[PDB]
């Protein structure tokens, strides 16, 4: 009975196999064909509503066809990568796990170091029936069992490695076993690793492009509730292009050093923020007018506040935004400050993130 | 020492070769601690220098500060030196790296939760998958599904990992409140 | 400038040996030769090590080598440190 | 034919000076640092518009009270009102602001989304201006070597 | 390209013997033997 459903699961299966990549191609696709539709709303006014500017009329009905079709192309792709990706990560994992029982020992001497999670979790399918699925190399266990039964226990190293001590002794002494009907209840349930089910589903779920794909699902879901949410998928070209993908590599080169960076500008721009706090308070009036006085510096966290937001991002400075020093007793102080502000701030620090971007291309 | 330097002056000798398998494991337990060197001998002839490390002479050298003035050592003699005092910085840099490790070794007188939390989620996330997986439900889905009913089987084929998506939504919730708790 | 430098120590330390200054290319005739010669016989650590076992010894307990490296080290010549030659290259022959 | 057409508008002719591309080898030596990197500036510049895309999206769902271009108060000349008049607000404005689109839009001192818009202001000023022109200078320095 | 060129000059001038040509590879078969060389046997300063 049952031939005839494996057979078509499979044929699914290898379907959605082959077409994982073209599917992703298609959701980018809908999604920007989407986010083209989206360039047309507009705000309506109690509550606000956002309508889209029917020019031609089928723009709604065209849309509400796209999110769905987006949300049946992400669930699909989930279910490519589960076909296609999955195996090689099984594969991967099982010929780790492997390779550290047998060339190193790892559940017979050293233990996991207590904070792997791929450790403490491999330690799961180690006990299974079908540890080395994907991997070629089925006589693990064995091997281990011949490496490490001298010394440090036959039956506890059948024990760790889930074999039975003497099944294949008694069963070549006598078998009288009998076979069970498969088409009788039960031979699904008992033909079920579960155990190493459990070990795969825990790999599969800590498996990083899983989680972006489930994440892609989740906002094409909530995209349905609040359409702008498929705006987050424009997202997904980073990924899906070779070339901005080497673009990006600029950025990403030298990331830790651009985030030290802005570290080191935000600690500078304190340091300035200090000097201005005790010296330079009178000079943060931020109001046109002389009844009401708009003190930014009257406060440490304001000043702070005021020179990231402010000063970083003018040309020439903190000193293109607070009063004129003209005319004070701390005139040539205030100058200095405002120079090697500039000087710091916006010349060098804006200059060492160019230059960590171009050394990164280099 | 003896046995190290007889076999590399006698590279092809098989009588010296059964001494050395039976000598391995003297010879595996010393090998930390044999050091050897090349000399330009009295002789205007190249020779070699077998001698002792210590332990504590080992891991002062293996000490990640140690470690650190070699590197700089090294970017200084390659980048800003040239071949002719090339030795002497290196002596010069010996001296000062044994004088650091003989004062350190004079002186030296003698996560997890969450973790736990992600595993536990884990466990107790695909035990709940597993456990509506597994039941004795299969009678009633023939029963909706006597014949072929392609629809039925793409159907089910879809709900599965439509129930995975589910359950790997429930882990990240389980996962986020655990940090949460964790955090706070 | 500080890109290359680095790039520069790395390579001229992945091609010669610090000692002799032998290029790798001679060292790489047998397997994993040069990393052998950098590793136990031309290791920099190991002339430290053998500095430090000379002056921690008793200058009467030096045998006839370190006698002759001891004096040679207490007057600065440098000249027992192999330069331009090794031992593969002294006993080519007879290794291989 | 542009020749021709310089008869019948004598301004035509103008366009005869790109000639000096194709006419001078020092001057193909220097536009071939523009020409070296084309595709890589082309994407940047696509890049730089998916991003500012994203912000017009947050600034249209949670910033609109800030868009108020008109002096006067009896008037409201509002520039997020539509999800394309933002965007083009923000492409003409924003990018070429010297501190991005907060140069140009209502201070959010004294508001209770003002810790938000103070790091929608900073991110925009630090990526679509502090980081993507930064990339196209790298392209062309890089192309140069 | 300035700095590139000063490099390319020193790196050539290291490796090379102003006078012959003769790469300093051959020369330090013998101990200090490229410099021995072009201090006392090749040397311009000599020439001149
Ligand atoms: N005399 C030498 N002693 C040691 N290594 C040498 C020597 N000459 C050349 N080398 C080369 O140096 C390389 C590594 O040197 P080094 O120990 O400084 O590097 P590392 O990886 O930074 O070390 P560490 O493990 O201490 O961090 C070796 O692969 C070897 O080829
Ligand atoms: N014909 C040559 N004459 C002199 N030096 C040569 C010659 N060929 C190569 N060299 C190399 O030139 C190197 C140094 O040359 P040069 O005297 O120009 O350098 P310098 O350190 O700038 O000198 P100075 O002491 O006059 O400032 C030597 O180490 C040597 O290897
Ligand atoms: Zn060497
Ligand atoms: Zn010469």
């Amino acid at each position: 009975f049952w031939k005839k459903i494996i057979a078509y699961q499979q044929k699914l299966l290898n379907y959605f196999a082959r077409n994982f990549y073209n599917m992703r191609m298609l959701a980018l696709f809908v999604a920007f064909a989407i986010n083209f539709i989206l360039l047309f709303y507009k705000v309506s006014t109690i509550a606000v509503h956002y309508v889209l500017e029917e020019s031609s009329g089928y723009m709604e009905p065209t849309l509400r066809i796209l999110a769905i079709l987006h949300t049946v192309i992400s669930f699909f792709c989930i279910i490519g990568y589960y076909c296609l990706k999955v195996p090689l990560v099984i594969f991967k994992r099982e010929k780790e796990v492997a390779r550290k029982l047998e060339f190193d020992g790892l559940y017979i001497t050293e233990q996991p170091s207590e904070d792997d999670i791929k450790g403490q979790w491999d330690r799961l399918v180690i006990n299974t029936q079908s540890f080395p699925n994907n991997y070629w190399d089925k006589f693990v266990k064995r091997k281990v069992m011949d490496k490490y039964g001298e010394f440090y226990g036959r039956d506890r190293i059948s024990e760790l490695l889930g074999m039975d001590k003497a099944a294949l002794d008694f069963s070549d002494a006598r078998e009288k076993k009998k076979p069970k009907k498969d088409s009788s209840l039960s031979a699904v349930l008992n033909s079920i690793d579960v155990k190493y089910q459990m070990w795969k589903l825990g790999v599969v779920f800590t498996d990083n492009s899983f989680l972006y794909l489930a994440w892609y699902m989740t906002m094409s879901v909530l995209g349905h509730y609040n359409n702008f949410f498929f705006a987050a998928h424009l997202l997904d070209i980073a990924m899906g292009f070779k070339t901005l993908r080497t673009i990006l590599s600029s950025v990403t080169h030298n990331g830790k050093q651009l985030v030290l960076t802005v570290g080191l500008l935000a600690v500078v721009v304190y340091l300035y923020t200090v000097v201005a706090f005790n010296f330079f308070r009178k000079f943060y009036n931020k109001s046109e007018d002389g009844d009401t006085p708009d003190m930014k510096c009257d406060d440490m966290l304001t000043c702070y506040m005021f020179h990231m937001y402010v000063g970083v991002r003018a040309g020439g400075g903190i000193g293109d935004e607070i009063e004129d020093p003209a005319g004070d007793e701390y005139e040539i102080y205030r100058i200095i400050f405002d120079i090697t502000f500039f000087f710091f701030v916006i010349v060098i620090l804006l200059a060492i993130i160019q230059g960590l971007i171009i050394d990164a291309f280099g | 020492v003896l046995l190290t330097n007889l076999s590399e002056h006698m590279p092809n000798d098989t009588r010296l070769q059964t001494f050395l398998e039976l000598a391995e494991s003297v010879l595996n337990y010393f090998q930390p601690f044999l050091g050897r060197i090349e000399i330009m001998g009295s002789a205007k002839r190249i020779e070699r220098v077998y001698f002792e490390i210590s332990e504590s002479s080992r891991t002062q050298w293996e000490k990640p500060q140690v470690k650190e003035s070699k590197r700089q050592f090294i970017f200084d003699v390659v980048n800003e030196g040239g071949e002719k005092e090339k030795m002497e910085l290196f002596v010069n840099f010996c001296e000062d790296t044994i004088f650091e490790m003989q004062l350190a070794a004079q002186i030296s007188e003698s996560s997890i939760l969450t973790v736990r939390s992600a595993l536990f989620a884990l466990r107790y996330n695909i035990l709940t998958l597993m456990r509506m997986l597994s039941l004795k439900s299969l009678k009633k889905q023939m029963k909706k599904v006597k014949k072929m009913t392609v629809k039925d089987m793409v159907t089910a084929f879809f709900s599965s990992y439509w129930s995975i998506f589910m359950t790997l939504l429930h882990f990240v919730a389980s996962v986020f409140r655990g940090f949460f708790r964790i955090i706070c | 400038e500080l890109r290359d430098q680095q790039e520069q120590v790395k390579e001229d330390m992945e091609t010669k040996c610090f000692i002799c200054g032998i290029g790798n290319d001679y060292f790489d005739t047998v397997p994993h030769g040069f990393e052998t010669h950098t590793l136990q016989e031309h290791n920099l650590a190991n002339y430290l090590f053998f500095l430090m076992y000379l002056i921690n010894k008793d200058e009467t307990e030096h045998t006839g080598q370190e006698s002759y490296v001891w004096k040679m080290y207490q007057e600065r010549c440098w000249e027992f440190f192999p330069a331009g030659d090794c031992f593969r290259k002294q006993y080519e022959d007879q290794l291989n």
